[PDB]
RNA sequence: CGUAUGUUCAA
RNA sequence: GAAGACGGUCGAACUUGACUAUCUAGAGGAAGUAAAAGUCGUAACAAGGUUUCCGUAGGUGAACCUGCGGAAGGAUCAUUA
RNA sequence: GGUGACCACGGGUGACGGGGAAUCAGGGUUCGAUUCCGGAGAGGGAGCCUGAGAAACGGCUACCACAUCCAAGGAAGGCAGCAGGCGCGCAAAUUACCCACUCCCGACCCGGGGAGGUAGUGACGAAAAAUAACAAUACAGGACUCUUUCGAGGCCCUGUAAUUGGAAUGAGUCCACUUUAAAUCCUUUAACGAGGAUCCAUUGGAGGGCAAGUCUGGUGCCAGCAGCCGCGGUAAUUCCAGCUCCAAUAGCGUAUAUUAAAGUUGCUGCAGUUAAAAAGCUCGUAGUUGGAUCUUGGGAGCGGGCGUCCCCGCCUUUACUUUGAAAAAAUUAGAGUGUUCAAAGCAGGCCCGAGCCGCCUGGAUACCGCAGCUAGGAAUAAUGGAAUAGGACCGCGGUUCUAUUUUGUUGGUUUUCGGAACUGAGGCCAUGAUUAAGAGGGACGGCCGGGGGCAUUCGUAUUGCGCCGCUAGAGGUGAAAUUCUUGGACCGGCGCAAGACGGACCAGAGCGAAAGCAUUUGCCAAGAAUGUUUUCAUUAAUCAAGAACGAAAGUCGGAGGUUCGAAGACGAUCAGAUACCGUCGUAGUUCCGACCAUAAACGAUGCCGACCGGCGAUGCGGCGGCGUUAUUCCCAUGACCCGCCGGGCAGCUUCCGGGAAACCAAAGUCUUUGGGUUCCGGGGGGAGUAUGGUUGCAAAGCUGAAACUUAAAGGAAUUGACGGAAGGG
């Protein structure tokens, strides 16, 4: 069954960016995708999106921008310690002039260059380039 | 897919968006409510019950007219079947191919349904121990299982 | 494909140490069976008795008779065929001499077309051959 | 209808 | 207050037996592997001259042969109202 | 009772544990007997005495093994302390000097210490570093400038046991001196000490990998070499040599363990259509994994770094994350410091004038996994609170109990007092149940299918038999013969009996978990898909153990026995023919009941979920729509036509993308590597063999090694050649 509403939207996102699609179908939709969702659009790397309410576990539109290269998630959702989370970065990332990895810490959803700035570890999510 | 089959299929039911009753339906909760009585001790399950208000009474969703679902209606009013009606229909189920195993038994594949109709019916009596909804010592006893059912 | 879940720690590190046998060189070090199997016991060398010279025949495609001898080691009194290296020297070599027997690099496997033979000759009489070949020293004439 | 075989290494 | 003794306790050790581990002898029997130039056939490779192969079973110097079911990795992606 | 698939119990260990060592992208692999800490033992056990402390062994007692002395009565023993011997081995030092150092014991400033220090042996390993340098002549050669281009001059540079020449020095020997407990070595010094500076550098290699000869002689698939590929068969780039050259250098070669290379053990990070591989199929417990949903736009000052952005905030479950404490030293990283440099060491440095009480220092720092402890965070993940309210909250009325107090001449207190239970009537909370998953279960509805079981029916054929007709052949084959036949074979007609089988229709169509499933009709139970504004509400996915089914052959008991047909017999064919061909023919083939559990059980391709091009069909279900046809007209319903949706068997095309390619719309969404989960491969063999266990009536099934051997085995594709393959010449 689907065990990973995350690694599912990731996914459709991903197949929809390497085919040059203009907008992608998200199914179902979760808080922890919208937060993941915000944090790209927040880098410009997608465009806007919209939670579509059908009074279930909701669908998103998202318009892409041809930017992303590859948006991925980790699973599972391993515990990165900020000493760890050089390795993870070197491990995930094409370079560190860009790219990031999406942490969810206690402080919230957020990238690994920002959870640096906010001395949180936490779990990591996923990761975009 | 199916748990017990290899099919995919997705016919299901599409409920609608609005969850509001309609105008054109004149029948009040408590109106509604006392029409659920007397089909569940007419000896209707909750299943059926719906689709008789829902075919010849405009009630698309009892939840929607009353608040409340079918089944939990009838425990209120202690109209509640002892056993859960998905229950009691797989055991009238495994009965009825037990039954035609005793005089057919050299039909192979009625031994493989009911292995099958046996699994699900242990997953469900597993599941309604679990929320406390049967007795926590139910067993479905083959030999004994014939008087509960029909 | 693999289990990846966060509690599989067991799961996996049970997987590896089973698929750990499965290939030779682990198994070889860690059976046991290798080690008693082997007329060296686990030793870069061994000394021995010279119970016979005797000449194997190359393998196809090549035809020569590479000279060897038969030595009991005295640690366990295992009999194995050892190798002579160099040109003339098994003259050196007599009959019930203590020769100093080491591997063929190999690790148990023959070496080049001699069929078989998984060990060489390092030194006799207490003498190395390479010092005997080159003159050197002589075999302990008494 | 109905037959088998071709010593070793070597470009 | 010494020697000494009944009883108790810990208990080496010795004999017997049982279990177990490792090593090892053995008439004979039956394999495997290696080795420049042995004997018999020619089973596999081409439709390999009976298409080959799988399972199972029987048979025959030896490869193998034959029955039954299966596969094509076939020698047919196809045979006409 | 306790412990166990979260691996107990049992066995093994070339297992003392740790600090640490080697290797190093990250992850990690291996080692740790060994100088520091902890433990254990003193030939093997056991029992003890003394003592604060021992189950002590440079204590004792006994037994066992071994061993010494003896006058034969007895007596005595314990190096896994330091040396030393023997034995074992591939494998490891002196029966040296000393309490001076370091420290320890004792009545003790004084004695003792094989603890420890010192030297000896020591190419374990590590650090520094000789084996010449120079100058001129010489000869080539560049070189720098000029000039007939030539040529010339000086100058810089290089090859020559060149021709030399005299300078330098330490290895060496050796006064003293220092060193030191005494010595030694080192450091210094005086003497001496270099030309072939014979004071003489080796070890490996010279086809490729891989740096360096296709030089010369010798041998002639011999001898040998060669880690691998290979060299050698009378002109060897590879053997044996000479010459030369190359690599490292006081060090190199070889063997063996181990690490990287190995993404060839893959957590990161590998494979499983065809190379090795997905269990025959399904159910299923542990294990692993598991939809969505509950406070977010939040005064700034918490600006102008201008914002209707900000780092800043102030609208005690468990995992996790951040923080603090404590975590031996040595080692490792790392700061300082001319051990002369350096490995090292923890020292050293300033100031000479007075050391008048010399001063001036350094002897850092980081990491210490996991667990535990501490204080924050609250996303993510798990879990909980009200449903027969046994509900939250507010006060109210009772039935009780007990300490202090609230009366200081006692005691009785006038007592009150607070808390802790049971209990009644209330009010109040917006009173209390998230949703209804393109998750699942179940209900219902109309269908649908070679799906399964039982019974029944029919069909013609094969075989046999009876009668009849005519007739001499029939059969079989490449040709034959075995064989049947005037006792009438074969053939033709009628009829009967038996048993098997279900043609054509029949499809890249349907159904089933696979195995598999096809004449009619009846009965029995089941099932997918579709339809649904029905119901339940996470009940799920995958699965060690475990369980059901599982072609064919095979086995057991009974019935039957047409046909075919292992075995067998025979006839051919052939050199043989234990075969292919033919004539017979047993088991079997068939039904019933019990076994067996394997197949190229194949899509050689796990399952569940999501995404990713197009097109024509097709089967099932539903919905919509001109028209044709039957249902006589209507009605609906069927047959057809045009579409749509859902589930399925497939097909064509495509530079989706992948792949070693063949190919694959999955075998894609993979170095841009992670949805979940099960099984399983790690060069070819030996070998699915041996052996142990287990199942079976048996055949066998399942589980399943090792020794040893080997440099390929294999996949896909290309070009040729070949073919008792085809097509055209
Ligand atoms: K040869
Ligand atoms: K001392
Ligand atoms: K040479
Ligand atoms: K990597
Ligand atoms: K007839
Ligand atoms: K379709
Ligand atoms: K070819
Ligand atoms: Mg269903
Ligand atoms: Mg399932
Ligand atoms: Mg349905
Ligand atoms: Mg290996
Ligand atoms: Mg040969
Ligand atoms: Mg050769
Ligand atoms: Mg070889
Ligand atoms: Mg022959
Ligand atoms: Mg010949
Ligand atoms: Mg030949
Ligand atoms: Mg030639
Ligand atoms: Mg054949
Ligand atoms: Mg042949
Ligand atoms: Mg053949
Ligand atoms: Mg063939
Ligand atoms: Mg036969
Ligand atoms: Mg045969
Ligand atoms: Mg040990
Ligand atoms: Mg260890
Ligand atoms: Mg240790
Ligand atoms: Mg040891
Ligand atoms: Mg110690
Ligand atoms: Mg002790
Ligand atoms: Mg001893
Ligand atoms: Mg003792
Ligand atoms: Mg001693
Ligand atoms: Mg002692
Ligand atoms: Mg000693
Ligand atoms: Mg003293
Ligand atoms: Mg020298
Ligand atoms: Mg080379
Ligand atoms: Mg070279
Ligand atoms: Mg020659
Ligand atoms: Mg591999
Ligand atoms: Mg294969
Ligand atoms: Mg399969
Ligand atoms: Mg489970
Ligand atoms: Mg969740
Ligand atoms: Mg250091
Ligand atoms: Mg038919
Ligand atoms: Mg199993
Ligand atoms: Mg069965
Ligand atoms: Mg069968
Ligand atoms: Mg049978
Ligand atoms: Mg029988
Ligand atoms: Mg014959
Ligand atoms: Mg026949
Ligand atoms: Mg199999
Ligand atoms: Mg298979
Ligand atoms: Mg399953
Ligand atoms: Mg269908
Ligand atoms: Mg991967
Ligand atoms: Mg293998
Ligand atoms: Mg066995
Ligand atoms: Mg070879
Ligand atoms: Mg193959």
């Amino acid at each position: 069954v689907r065990m990973n509403v995350l690694a599912d939207a990731l996914k459709s996102i991903n197949n929809a960016e390497k085919r040059g699609k203009r907008q992608v179908l998200i199914r179902p939709c979760s808080k922890v995708i919208v937060r993941f969702l915000t944090v790209m659009m927040k880098h410009g790397y997608i465009g806007e999106f919209e939670i579509i309410d059908d009074h279930r576990a909701g669908k998103i539109v998202v318009n892409l921008t041809g930017r992303l290269n590859k948006c991925g998630v980790i699973s599972p959702r391993f515990d990165v310690q900020l000493k760890d989370l050089e390795k993870w970065q070197n491990n995930l990332l094409p370079s560190r002039q860009f790219g990031f990895i999406v942490l969810t810490t206690s402080a919230g959803i957020m990238d690994h260059e920002e959870a640096r700035r906010k001395h949180t570890g936490g779990k990591i999510l996923g990761f975009f380039f | 897919g199916r748990m017990h089959a290899p099919g995919k299929g997705l016919s299901q039911s599409a409920l609608p968006y609005r969850r509001s009753v309609p105008t054109w339906l004149k029948l009040t909760s408590d109106d509604v409510k006392e029409q659920i009585y007397k089909l569940a001790k007419k000896g209707l399950t909750p299943s059926q019950i719906g689709v008789i208000l829902r075919d010849s009474h405009g009630v698309a969703q009892v939840r929607f007219v009353t608040g409340n679902k079918i089944l939990r209606i009838l425990k209120s009013k202690g109209l509640a079947p002892d056993l859960p009606e998905d229950l009691y229909h797989l055991i009238k189920k495994a009965v009825a191919v037990r039954k035609h195993l005793e005089r057919n038994r050299k039909d192979k594949d009625a031994k493989f349904r009911l292995i099958l109709i046996e699994s699900r019916i242990h997953r469900l009596a597993r599941y309604y121990k679990t929320k406390r909804v049967l007795p926590p010592n139910w067993k479905y006893e083959s030999s004994t299982a014939s008087a509960l059912v029909a | 494909g693999k289990c990846r879940g966060l509690r599989t720690a067991r799961k996996l590190r049970s997987h590896r140490r089973d698929q750990k046998w499965h290939d030779k060189q682990y198994k070889k070090a860690h059976l046991g069976t290798a080690l008693k199997a082997n007329p060296f016991g686990g030793a870069s060398h061994a000394k021995g008795i010279v119970l016979e010279k005797v000449g194997v025949e190359a393998k196809q495609p090549n035809s020569a008779i590479r000279k060897c001898v038969r030595v009991q080691l005295i640690k366990n009194g295992k009999k194995i065929t050892a190798f002579v290296p160099n040109d003339g020297c098994l003259n050196f070599i007599e009959e019930n001499d203590e020769v100093l027997v080491a591997g063929f690099g190999r690790k148990g496997h023959a070496v080049g077309d001699i069929p078989g033979v998984r060990f060489k000759v390092v030194k006799v009489a207490n003498v190395s051959l390479l010092a005997l070949y080159k003159g050197k020293k002589e075999r302990p004439r008494s």
